[PDB]
């Protein structure tokens, strides 16, 4: 009738073999002699035993972990329990930390972003409005300091690093624009600066944060550079800048996912020759990196579509917004807008659909602010009316989810969506006068 | 005391700009500025406000307390009761030990006060409603089991006592000589610990029915807060032990 | 009858089959990150790109047709 | 004394469909021509062969999904029957401790790590083409399918100690005993004391390193007393262990692990289940065709490399500590069966 | 050698919270069967964990991992099993499979967010267009279009109140830009004195209309902030339009109003609003506190700009703007929450930014560089305080010295207000 247990006494548990059917008043002196006030054998987190009850009375079996502890002063201390029902708000009171040092970092980061924005704005207004060479010196100093700050902290933070690199391309694009005197031929160097800084900071990046803000500014800067190069060297009107910008937006909006999967550096196909290729398989070190490259491809695709929308509004606001241009321009503007609305039936990511359906909204807003800044104030009310029709056709599709739920009707909609970008570039030939030059 | 420093500096700067003390226009304002800076200097106007509030007096359910009558009180049970300022995720606001020397039999009470704003979502997990009293009784039963285990006897009470007749509630400056010396036929002494029991901070009040280092309380709330069933803070600043 | 392409067991020049298969793979990847289906029953990106290409073709045709009317 | 155990019937495991998954062969490179330039100026082209490529890659995605379902089903069965050696502390109190009856397909197999098991489904592509050139993308995609999905990734693996009859372990003396303790804990958790037994020989055993074998109900003989516990098999010598092991070997399995690298390794045999897990000092030179039985497994930093010719055979091993196996054996001493 | 903790076992139905005496100096794999015996029946291998942290591995005892006697320990699992990444080699299937963590479905719930954002943008740009028509030409169509779309957004933010309550509150928040533009263009003249009075009256009236008819939180702090700001600018323009000429007592009056409603923010927020629904009332009172403190910061910046915008600024004004800024920055230590601390710490930043804007607009360009320098000094001390963490245990009598400085510096500008407005020199 022997029960062998492990008795805890500096907390090194021994191994004992106690007799079971004897009262503890004789077992306890031998246990105090072997292992090492009324001490007694208690189970872990429990009350000590009745000192005259046997071990096969209380229910100790071979393998219990007893502990030597003193008997208390009379009450059993019955171990009360309160039932709770919504414990997920207790853990949510531990993640919701107080002020601490983790808020000062976000405050100082936001304050530094505000410094760079205000120091770009004031020191651009000190050169555009009136003043000497003091104004652009501050822009260039802020630009070079922000470039070395965003390139020096890429390994310590990688969130403040990409935020400083996003914020860095307003004083970079403002430092080279009004840096060179003269006038416009100055957007060439500003487009080169914002494209070069957007392509440098896209190299050492994680999976995200090489999102739309970088590759959209890169493709927008490359497009504005390739359009303004034709204005700096030659002499072209507003009916060529808008045509080249809308055509560039159409080109790198249509060829967007091919350009994304080229720019994502995928594990290229190993399509073999009909001779004796026997090519090696893709190793598992480059196959496990693939869910990062898919996210980089999706971010590059969203940015390429957003840059195509920004270019297709950036020249759409230069074809017709000057003063009463030809109705071919008033067709190309609506044709690019309706084309970028009809392309949203093709894609499947939500941010690309949002950037494609917001091209009409951005067009109405940009034509409104270009009618105001050009001092017309009569077609500005009509641009606001067109924006009102756009918000109304958003609302009717929103609150009534039957219009927004898509067999010859869809084929006719696709025929319109192919006819618009089929007929855009012939109207681009009608507009510039390239038919009339031959 | 920022408003009184503001008004004192206002009257002083009114005195300083009053240099040509002629024809009693820049002399009456000098007299007003030297007669009003002496009434704002700030430890005298609070006496007038407390006297007016006493003349006004002569004409909750956010904090819940539990009380335990411990008969053979001791200093050695002061650790296990001071740890209840923050333990088991319940963070009681104040822990009060009150002795009453009415006659010869010193009756000792222990009072725990649980707030409902300080641990709002620590009670919102117990039910969809807030069981404030149902968990203040749980904290009281846990302290009763812990204190009954270590050797003493404790009993939960609900109709505790009367600290004021429905008389002289001084406050002490924080210690052991005053608490052993503080007569009349009824004497009350209350120690109150608050604030994170790794380093608690206490106040002590004491009523009789100035001895060594006492301080009388002019103008009663300090008597009505002295019963262990009070949800209040025994007004007066707290020292760090 | 005929002779299918056979090579028994024992430089670099792209064939027509390698170029056509590379363009099919690049039209399956770019219809995988865009449409999110790689079944390739239809593919609207090729429809948009051929729409812009026929726009440029109509430009070139009208330019040459005006050059013979000049 | 002890508690009692009753042979509750085993729970149902996820059944593996180890059959044959056939794939249709790739198309046979149809020959298109250059487009015969009058046909290129008019508006089997490339469109027909591209539609056929897309049909074959749709079929290949279907069979890739079926193969991945087979692999997830096999890994679910292996993770159900060979859990990570921290889950098996919640096992020995429940109704799923003494479960592995000898009729099972996983009986007396002891988990040792997590490496790439070879996917017991067939994955056989049917061809009859005598060296014909196949379509390049439709053959490159199947050539990429038949070696990436052909092997499962990291999956629980097992030493099949029913058919080993010896184990030789080389390595450092407190990271090889971790692996010995780990799969001897996998042995003593799942199989009943009427199926396997555990003995030991060690010179310094009662020192917290092998002492956790006190409490196990497997190490007892039938009908000895020995004072404290019945016989415990925890001897010090090697031939004296065999003198204690006289009636037990003459089918209840055994895992007679020997700890001393010296003092006559495998004195018991040379049996039919006495898998004497012996650890030694250093590796052989050109050992004679390492058998399917009697193998040699060097325990590395995190791998258990099997001696083949180093063919590491386990990508990440499991290493049960001393007190962890003490907690396993202490929660197991209650139940006798 | 025991420690008394309380374990939390929220797995079965709700949860159990039980106090117990676990022996310290014993590794946690030996005392987790005791906890699982007490709290669970009165499985992945469970371990004790501090609430808000990683679970305790079973090698370390309760002493070596540091649980203070009286802690609250949850019963979590061992932290993770080994995850199995899916592996595909066909890159088109890798593009359709591995990009499913996108919630890429369009659905009739992105169009709702797009329509709400489009309506808010249309309201804001209609207000901007018609104000830019009114402030550069002279017409009766500016007031017409602004009073059209402001009445439109008030009616469309009152009648959708019991339908969404997320478009309703956000529409009522963006509706006080066209209300502020509709009330400020009545009785045109030359922009007058009481046009700001009409704008502040309309903003405060609409904010109280929409705050007293607000169901819950998420849109009380903005409405309380703009309500107290509108009432303060209304009470200053009431003296600037009806009482006297009010040359530059407007700045000291606005800094006084900001200081009064900042240091007495608790009394105003208590004046704003058996066991009740206290999780709602606590959030409502905290939103009211954040709103009153934000209104104090905004009124302080407004008066602090109106004092030192113009040239030949009196040096008492340049003292009192810095004194109000340093007082509102040193009042951050007394408020517990995060947004109140953020508003009181960013009052000085907002003052430097608004002074830079008021110097550019005032066409000076000579002290705007100094405003950029002051902003650079403020962001430099922000970066220095953020890089190496100096929390407020240093920086026990020095905290009393900081408290005396904060009591004096909040009181030092009260006689300078009376000295600057000419109240002493009557």
């Amino acid at each position: 009738p022997i029960v062998r247990v492990a008795v805890l006494a500096g907390g090194r548990l021994t191994e004992m073999a106690l007799p079971s059917e004897l009262p503890l008043r004789e077992i306890l002196p031998a246990v105090q002699r072997i292992v090492q006030v009324r001490l007694s054998l208690a189970p872990i987190g429990g009350a000590p035993f009745s000192l005259d009850a046997t071990l096969d009375t209380v229910g100790v079996v071979d393998g219990d972990l007893l502990a030597l502890q003193a008997v208390p002063s009379g009450p059993p201390a019955p171990r009360i329990v309160e039932d709770i029902a919504d414990a997920a708000v207790i853990f949510s009171e531990a993640r919701r930390r107080q002020w601490g040092p983790t808020h000062i970092a976000r405050g100082a980061a936001l304050a530094l972003i505000g410094l760079i924005l205000v120091g770009t704005g004031l020191s651009v207004a000190h050169r555009v409005i009136t003043g000497d060479l003091l104004g652009q010196f501050i822009v260039s100093g802020i630009a070079l300091a922000t470039v070395i700050a965003a390139l020096a902290v890429r390994n310590r933070s990688a969130v403040l690093a990409t935020s400083l690199a996003v914020t860095a391309l307003v004083p970079v694009a403002a430092a080279f624009a009004l840096g060179v005197p003269g006038d416009a031929p100055n957007v060439l160097l500003a487009a080169a600066g914002v494209a070069a800084w957007s392509l440098i900071s896209m190299a050492g990046s994680p999976d995200d944060r090489g999102i739309a803000v970088f590759t959209a500014t890169a493709v927008t800067g490359v497009g504005v550079l390739l359009v303004a190069g034709a204005a700096s060297l030659w002499v072209i009107s507003s009916d060529v800048i808008g045509c080249a910008l809308v055509l560039l937006g159409l080109i790198v909006t249509v060829q967007a996912a091919q350009l994304s999967a080229m720019w994502a550096r995928f594990p290229l196909p190993v399509i073999p020759a009909p001779g004796d290729p026997t090519p090696a398989a893709r190793p598992l070190s480059v196959l496990a990196d693939l869910p990062r490259r898919v996210r980089v491809s999706q971010a590059h695709q969203t940015g390429v579509i957003a840059a195509g929308v920004l270019l297709g509004v950036a020249g759409s606001v230069a074809l017709v917004s000057s003063a009463n241009a030809s109705p071919w321009a008033w067709y190309i503007v609506v044709a690019a807008a309706a084309g970028a609305a009809l392309r949203a039936r093709v894609w499947d990511s939500a941010a690309c659909k949002a950037w494609l359906l917001g091209h009409s909204y951005l067009l109405a807003v940009a034509l409104l602010v270009a009618f105001v800044i050009g001092d017309r104030y009569q077609a500005a009310l009509w641009a606001l009316a067109a924006l009102a029709v756009l918000v109304l056709v958003w609302i009717v599709a929103a609150l009534n989810p039957k219009i927004a739920s898509p067999l010859p009707m869809r084929r006719m909609v696709g025929f319109l969506a192919t006819g618009l970008d089929a007929s855009l570039i012939p109207v681009m030939a009608l507009l510039v006068g390239l038919f009339s030059l031959v | 005391m920022t408003a009184r420093i503001a008004l004192a500096s206002l009257f002083v700067v009114a005195a300083v700009l009053a240099q040509p003390w002629q024809t009693t226009t820049q002399r009456w304002v000098l007299g007003v500025s030297i007669a009003a800076v002496i009434v704002l200097l700030m430890f005298l106007t609070t006496r007038i406000g407390r006297a007016l509030a006493m003349v006004r007096r002569n004409r909750d359910a956010h904090r819940a307390t539990v009380v335990l009558r411990v008969d053979p009180a001791a200093p050695a049970q002061l650790p296990v009761v001071v740890g209840y300022l923050d333990r088991y995720g319940i963070t009681c606001d104040k822990v009060r030990i009150t002795h009453r020397d009415a006659g010869g039999t010193r009756r000792s009470w222990i009072s725990l006060t649980v707030d409902a704003v300080d641990n709002l979502a620590a009670l919102q997990a117990r039910s969809a409603r807030i069981p404030l009293q149902d968990t203040t009784e749980v904290v009281g039963r846990r302290l009763a089991d812990h204190l009954r285990e270590q050797g003493w006897t404790v009993t939960v009470v609900e109709g505790v006592d009367t600290p004021l007749p429905v008389v002289a509630a001084y406050r002490v400056k924080v210690l052991d000589e005053v608490l052993a010396e503080i007569p009349a036929e009824e004497t009350w002494t209350a120690l109150e610990f608050t604030g994170s029991p790794a380093e608690p901070l206490l106040t002590v009040c004491a009523a009789v029915r100035p001895l060594a280092g006492l301080t009388p309380a002019r103008g009663r709330p300090a008597l009505a807060a002295l019963n262990p069933l009070s949800t209040e803070r025994l007004d007066g600043t707290a020292v760090p032990l | 009858r005929s002779f299918s392409s056979r090579t028994p067991v024992n430089r670099g020049f792209v064939t027509r089959h390698q170029v056509s298969g590379w363009r099919f793979v690049m039209r399956r990847i770019a219809s995988g990150v865009a449409l999110h289906d790689t079944r390739m029953l239809v593919d609207p990106l090729r429809t948009q790109s051929r729409a812009v290409l026929t726009g440029a073709l109509i430009l070139v045709t009208g330019l040459v047709g005006c050059f013979i009317f000049s | 004394s002890r508690l009692i155990f009753e042979h509750q019937r085993r729970l149902t495991p996820p059944t593996t469909r180890k059959g044959t998954i056939t794939i249709e062969p790739p198309p046979q490179l149809p020959r298109v021509v250059p487009p015969s330039l009058l046909r290129r100026v008019l508006p089997m082209r490339t469109e027909e062969v591209d539609a056929e490529r897309a049909d074959y890659l749709r079929y290949l995605s279907v069979v890739r999904d079926n193969v991945r379902a087979h692999a997830a089903e096999q890994r679910a069965a292996l993770e159900w029957s060979h859990p990570e050696p921290e889950v098996l502390a919640t096992i020995p109190g429940t109704r799923r401790q003494w479960e592995r009856d000898p009729r099972d397909r996983d009986f007396l197999v002891l988990r040792a790590g997590r490496h790439d098991v070879p996917l017991d489904a067939a994955l056989k592509v049917k061809d009859t083409a005598d060296e014909i050139d196949l379509e390049p993308v439709a053959h490159s995609a199947l050539r990429g399918l038949l070696d990436v999905q052909r092997t499962v990734r990291d999956a629980p693996t097992g030493l099949d100690v029913a058919k080993l009859a010896r184990i030789t372990v080389i390595g450092e003396a407190d990271e090889a005993r971790a692996a010995i303790r780990a799969w001897i804990a996998q042995a003593v958790t799942w199989h009943d004391p009427t199926m396997l037994g555990v003995a030991l020989a060690a010179p310094d055993l009662e020192s917290g390193d092998w002492s956790w074998l006190k409490w196990l109900p497997h190490v007892d003989v039938p009908n000895e007393a020995d004072g404290v516990g019945p016989a415990r098999y925890l001897t010090t010598s090697t031939a004296e262990l065999r003198e204690r092991l006289a009636p037990a070997l003459a089918l209840k399995h055994l895992l007679v692990v020997l700890d001393d690298p010296d003092a006559d390794p495998d004195d018991i045999a040379r049996l039919t289940g006495v898998t004497v897990i012996h650890r030694t000092t250093e590796l052989p030179n050109r050992e004679q065709y390492p058998d399917p039985e009697r193998p040699i497994l060097r325990v590395a930093d995190g791998r258990i490399e099997r001696w083949q010719v180093w063919q590491p055979c386990v990508d990440v091993a499991d290493a049960m500590s001393a007190a962890e196996a003490a907690h396993i054996a202490r929660r197991l001493s209650r139940w006798d069966s």
